[PDB]
């Protein structure tokens, strides 16, 4: 569901990076779940 | 004797085992070593809530989710979140002790061992501060920095005042000349030479005192990349020198201060400015609280000649003729030796590890290699195989990962197809299938693939001492083009844009056009390809300097039919965006005339209005933005305290209850003042 795209959406392909710089881990699948089984109803 | 007093020591003394053995050990002053000791555990304290991630641990260290991590070594897991808060803790504790000069080298060891392990952990978040900083500890463990200003002073004065030898400042010198020179011989790079590392730098106001007698491209060109590769080259050689050392001093911070604004570094630079006084005499801040007012110096510890101590031995003409060179002496020496010989042949032991070999050499954080390289990526393309039934799926880029970094490394990539072969099963797949397909541009240049898309990865070879065969070359031989791909760019309207495309021979490209771009062609620059029309099968062939209009909301296939790599471009435009900016300029126009006489239009200007705001701001002065910054800070300080309270507290005593946690963690995001 939410881990699998359609064929579609994966080929469009019309849609820069330094790594000595240093945040949405929020945003990890199924982390609400996970959270609220940790610290409660937050 | 000029030698003697250019380099401090003379021929002789590098003779002889005995005679070198008795040099590095001359006894010295610590005050320098001290104060950079000070400094260094202060800027870790304030650095280990901001850069570490103690702030977002309960977010990247979840006990229940589904991640894939990157260690060096796979034998290495993270341990429970509340053990991770205890890590974290034990780390603040070593680096404040390190700070304070409180048993310096428990504490020493206390920050030393769980920082490594941390930064052990996870791959994807090296960098060359950060190793750095860990190299510095580790040097640190071995110094005798609580000889003054500290604690274990006021508490037994045999330590105080207290001599230390020779190679614990030679060292620390020879750590920051090599940073300083190998940065600098690794800008020896066509690319930052030619100007293409950095070019929308030199368009910041820091930048304009030097546009008044220069233009755009000479203040990009010859202080942006050439300025810098020299100071690189020549910051060593001005600091060491006595005559010379002001100057470089004025230089190298400068240097800092401009790139702390420059950038987002977190407290490199102030580490770099505070390793800048250790070249000076050892003995400067005893001179230093010698030039300020009497007033000020009856309540300063007095200030009285050094008591002798036993790490450091004792060559006098008169007192004695010498001692036996001790265990300790002989240790020291062969350390000083055999550290500056590894630090020197690391950044180029590239040849040995040819498994972490990509189009650049090597894992990135222990080369020094700092904004040589920019990257841009196009597209990535996961799709799997099921094993059972043989179904084609697509997995959305990055479902498990917590970076992007595994885009570019073999190693990475492996173990992120066997993570993925591992939780797949969790979601109905039976022994999948992995391929990916990514396209990067590197320094401009035209994107291409970096991975070969026709390999499984789950099962590819790889190896640590051996060259990865699915990696693809990157074509060196496009790079005079980027002055025409500049050319075409500018030559376009606002409202057009262009993608750069080079194809491998033997590889095809599936693209599907969006709905929302009705006006898109492609033109061929090199080599000749074959354009095929999915819906109509129709095969139409392109040759070089001919163009091709296509259809939108369909899909098409670009197969490269040449010898040698073929280049293509993309030209679209989005007509949808274009109908509602026509049409919300006009509506505005009407406003106007109404005036005179839309939910769209309201979400445009209330965006508009707070960018206004923002020039409010710009009239605001900066002491508003300054508390903004001073309450974030405070905000993440607290909230990284009562997070660490809250798992201790479940560590030594126990979890309560589901609803007190609640309570306890709706608390600790209170956002104190906003
Ligand atoms: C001549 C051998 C190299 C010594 C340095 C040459 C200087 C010329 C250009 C180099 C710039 C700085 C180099 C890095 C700094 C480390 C050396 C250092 O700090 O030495 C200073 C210090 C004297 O300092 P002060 O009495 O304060 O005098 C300061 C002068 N106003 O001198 C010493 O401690 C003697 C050091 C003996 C050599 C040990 C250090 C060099 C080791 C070489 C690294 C490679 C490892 C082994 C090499 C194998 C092959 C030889
Ligand atoms: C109520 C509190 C209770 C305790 C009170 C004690 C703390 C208050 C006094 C100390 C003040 C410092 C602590 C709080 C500072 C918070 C601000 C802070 O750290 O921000 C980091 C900020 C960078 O901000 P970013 O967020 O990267 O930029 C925005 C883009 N992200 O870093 C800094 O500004 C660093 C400030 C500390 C500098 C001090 C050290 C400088 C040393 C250089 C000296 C040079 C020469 C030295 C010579 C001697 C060398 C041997
Ligand atoms: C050990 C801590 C050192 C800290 C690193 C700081 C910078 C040092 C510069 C080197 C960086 C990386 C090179 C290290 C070479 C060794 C790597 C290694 O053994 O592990 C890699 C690899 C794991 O592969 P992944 O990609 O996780 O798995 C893919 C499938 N999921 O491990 C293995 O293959 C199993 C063990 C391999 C052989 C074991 C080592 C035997 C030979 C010893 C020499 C290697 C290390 C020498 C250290 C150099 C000194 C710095
Ligand atoms: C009456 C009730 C509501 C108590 C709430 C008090 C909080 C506002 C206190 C409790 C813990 C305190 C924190 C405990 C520890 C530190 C570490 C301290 O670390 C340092 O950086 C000081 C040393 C240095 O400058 O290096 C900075 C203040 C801070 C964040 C304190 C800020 C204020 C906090 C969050
Ligand atoms: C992009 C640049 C450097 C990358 C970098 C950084 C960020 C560091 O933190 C480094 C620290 C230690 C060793 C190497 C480092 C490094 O490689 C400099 C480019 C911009 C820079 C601000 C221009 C400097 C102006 C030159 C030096 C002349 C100006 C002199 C005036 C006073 C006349
Ligand atoms: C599709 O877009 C291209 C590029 O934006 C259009 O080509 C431009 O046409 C105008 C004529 O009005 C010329 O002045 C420009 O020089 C052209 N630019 C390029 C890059 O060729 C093209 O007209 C558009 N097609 C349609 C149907 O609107
Ligand atoms: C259009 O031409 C391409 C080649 O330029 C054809 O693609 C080949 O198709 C065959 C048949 O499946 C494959 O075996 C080849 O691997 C494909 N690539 C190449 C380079 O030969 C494509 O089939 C043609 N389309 C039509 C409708 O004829
Ligand atoms: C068991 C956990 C908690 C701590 C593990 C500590 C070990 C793995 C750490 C402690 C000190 C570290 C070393 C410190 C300095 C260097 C020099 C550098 O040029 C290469 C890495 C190297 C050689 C480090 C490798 C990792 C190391 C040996
Ligand atoms: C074109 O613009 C619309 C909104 O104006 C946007 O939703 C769409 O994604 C754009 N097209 C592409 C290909 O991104």
């Amino acid at each position: 569901g939410a881990a699998f795209v359609s064929k579609q959406e994966g080929s469009e392909v019309v849609k820069p990076d330094p790594l000595e710089p240093r945040d949405e881990l929020a945003d990890h699948i199924g982390f609400q779940e996970a959270y609220r089984r940790f610290y409660g109803p937050v | 004797s000029r030698i003697g007093k250019l380099l401090g020591f003379e021929w002789t003394d590098l003779s002889s085992w005995r005679r070198l053995v008795t040099l590095l050990n001359r006894p010295t002053d610590p005050a320098s070593l001290a104060v950079f000791r000070f400094l260094f555990g202060f800027l870790m304290v304030l650095d280990i809530p901001q850069e570490r991630g103690l702030s977002s641990l309960d977010r990247k260290y979840l006990d229940g989710l589904d991640v894939c991590r990157f260690p060096l070594l796979d034998a290495l897991r993270p341990l429970p979140l509340d053990w991770m808060y205890l890590v974290y803790t034990i780390m603040f504790l070593g680096a404040l002790g390190m700070m304070l000069g409180l048993c310096y080298r428990i504490s020493c060891v206390l920050f030393l061992l769980p920082y490594w392990y941390v930064f052990l952990l996870d791959k994807t978040s090296w960098n060359n501060h950060s190793y750095l900083y860990g190299l510095l500890a580790f040097q640190l463990t071995f110094m005798d920095a609580n000889h003054y200003w500290s604690v274990d002073g006021l508490l037994n004065a045999h330590r105080r005042n207290a001599h230390v030898p020779l190679w614990n400042y030679a060292v620390l010198r020879g750590q920051i000349f090599i940073v300083y020179f190998i940065a600098g011989v690794k800008k020896l790079d066509a690319d930052w030479v030619e100007g293409y590392s950095m070019e929308y730098l030199s368009r910041h106001w820091l930048f304009s005192p030097f546009k008044l007698l220069l233009s755009e491209e000479l203040t990009s060109l010859l202080v942006v990349h050439w300025g810098g590769l020299l100071l690189d080259l020549s910051a060593g050689f001005l600091l060491f020198f006595d005559v010379s050392r002001s100057i470089g001093l004025f230089f190298v911070s400068y240097f800092h201060c401009m790139n702390s604004q420059l950038f987002s570094i977190g407290m490199f630079s102030y580490v770099m400015l505070a390793s800048s006084p250790l070249f000076c005499s050892p003995e400067w801040p005893r001179k230093l609280v010698s030039y300020c007012p009497r007033r000020l110096q009856q309540l300063l510890p007095l200030k009285a000649a050094p008591q002798p101590s036993v790490s450091c031995v004792y060559k006098r003409s008169r007192g004695k003729s010498g001692q036996k060179p001790g265990l300790r002496h002989q240790l020291g020496a062969a350390f000083t030796l055999l550290y500056l010989l590894e630090q020197l042949f690391l950044p180029y032991s590239h040849f040995l590890t040819q498994g972490y070999n990509n189009w650049t050499n090597g894992l990135y954080g222990y080369s020094w290699d700092m904004m040589v390289h920019s990257r841009s990526h196009q597209h990535v393309k996961i799709t799997y195989r099921d094993g059972r039934t043989g179904e084609l799926g697509y997995l959305n880029p990055g479902v498990f990962t917590q970076s992007r970094r595994w885009k570019d490394h073999a190693d990475m990539l492996k173990q992120y197809a066997t993570c993925l072969s591992r939780l797949l099963p969790k979601y109905n797949v039976t022994e999948p299938q992995i391929y990916f397909d990514i396209w990067v541009s590197i320094n401009d240049r035209f994107q291409q693939r970096i991975f070969d898309p026709r390999v499984d990865i789950v099962q590819a070879a790889w190896s640590p001492f051996q060259r990865t065969s699915w990696v693809q070359p990157l074509l060196m031989d496009l790079s005079p083009w980027r002055a025409k791909l500049q050319e075409i760019k500018s030559s376009l309207d606002n409202h057009t844009e262009v993608v750069f495309i080079a194809d491998f021979p033997g590889l095809h490209l599936e693209n599907f056009v969006s709905e929302d771009l009705g006006n898109t062609s492609i033109q061929l620059l090199q080599g000749e390809v074959t354009v095929e029309l999915v819906a109509e099968q129709k095969n139409q062939t392109l040759r070089e300097g001919e163009k091709m209009q296509l259809p939108a909301g369909e899909y098409h296939k670009v197969y490269t039919t040449s010898p040698s790599p073929s280049c293509y471009m993309y030209v679209y435009v989005n007509t949808t965006e274009l109908a509602l900016e026509q049409d919300l300029a006009y509506l505005q126009e009407l406003k106007e005339k109404v005036e005179n006489g839309t939910p769209l239009v309201q979400t445009f200007l209330r965006r508009q209005q707070r960018l206004q705001e923002i020039e409010r701001r710009r009239n605001t002065p900066f002491h508003e933005r300054f508390f903004r910054f001073l309450l974030r800070k405070l905000y993440v300080f607290r909230r990284s305290f009562l997070m660490t309270c809250i798992s201790l507290r479940n560590l030594i005593l126990g979890r309560p209850s589901l609803e007190q946690l609640a309570q306890e963690v709706t608390y600790a995001n209170l956002r104190p003042f906003e």
